[PDB]
């Protein structure tokens, strides 16, 4: 692939600034999932990407 | 010359029977009572239990 890869890694730089406010949500959704069963004596993964974030610096 | 299949010489069957009792607070949950609402996730392959009423029984039928 070098042409339809490029602008895919290009992006891959690009949008994880577009996740600066939402790298902290990303983990801090499955560390307690992850604490509550190994302590049981459940959420997917959703990762809602704004329009903001990506209209504001990207064209 | 054949070799039995395992199959052949059993006359007798295996069972299971889970807990959840005391000691599921003893030390460690595969045995609470979920609906069948629930159940479409990773529970599919597993045992679980369900409780429920029970309609349309069939014959028994030789297989």
């Amino acid at each position: 692939p070098d042409a339809v890869f490029g602008d895919r890694v290009r992006r891959f730089q690009e949008f994880l600034d577009t996740f600066t406010s939402y790298r902290d949500s990303v983990r801090s959704i499955q560390v307690y999932n992850s604490n509550n069963a190994a302590n049981y004596n459940i959420l997917p993964h959703r990762i809602i990407i704004s329009l903001d974030d990506l209209r504001e610096f990207d064209r | 010359t054949e070799l039995f299949p395992p199959n052949l010489t059993r006359r007798y069957f295996l069972y299971f029977k889970p807990l959840s009792q005391n000691c599921a607070r003893r030390y460690r949950i595969s045995s609470k009572p979920l609906s069948v609402r629930q159940i479409k996730g990773d529970f599919l392959g597993q045992l679980i239990t369900v409780r429920g009423i029970i309609t349309r029984v069939s014959d028994v039928k030789p297989a």
